[PDB]
């Protein structure tokens, strides 16, 4: 592991939670209308 | 099922965090080489 | 909705590590300045 | 309950990120100190 | 961003983490005792 | 607190969490074999 590598794995991680998040409240939102 | 997904978010965090402490980890001991330096003078 | 909830706790929590990061590469770089200062002395 | 369960997952790693502050807020003080040390010089 | 800031942001969304899962854990409490 | 402590307790919080999070998915799995 290395300082280019840390801060490129960090920044992966990163981009993937926020997708992730987005994610299950996009499938929140389809599902409250669902049941209205 | 998003109890899952909110599962794998956290799993996620969890190794971001192991990454932190990795750095964190690092910088203590070249801050505690430094020091011993300045002290060996 | 607890889900939500839960979601957003994640959400603020990512905010926190994000603020650790940003602490972690500002020391990188400060002890990296030293331990340079020092080598080319 | 599976709720509370991941609740409790993002406490734990709360009590985590509080360490991980402790550790950065502990080299932010000893880079400083070095950083004045050799300023003093 | 200083690290007078980045110390009262930390305490700021720390001290909020702890203020929102005592919510979702008091509306889940609220909704046992409903469905008891 | 010192480094020492610091280590095994973050250690001892790692450790837990995916213990925690193994637990979780265990009952969902549970439950998903139940409601089949």
């Amino acid at each position: 592991m290395t300082w280019e590598t840390w801060e490129r794995e960090i920044e992966n991680y990163t981009k993937q939670i926020y997708k992730i998040l987005e994610e299950s409240q996009e499938q929140q939102d389809r599902n409250e209308k669902d049941l209205l | 099922q998003q109890q899952n997904n909110l599962l794998r978010a956290i799993e996620a965090q969890q190794h971001l965090l192991q990454l932190t402490v990795w750095g964190i980890k690092q910088l203590q001991a070249r801050i505690l080489a430094v020091e011993r330096y300045l002290k060996d003078q």
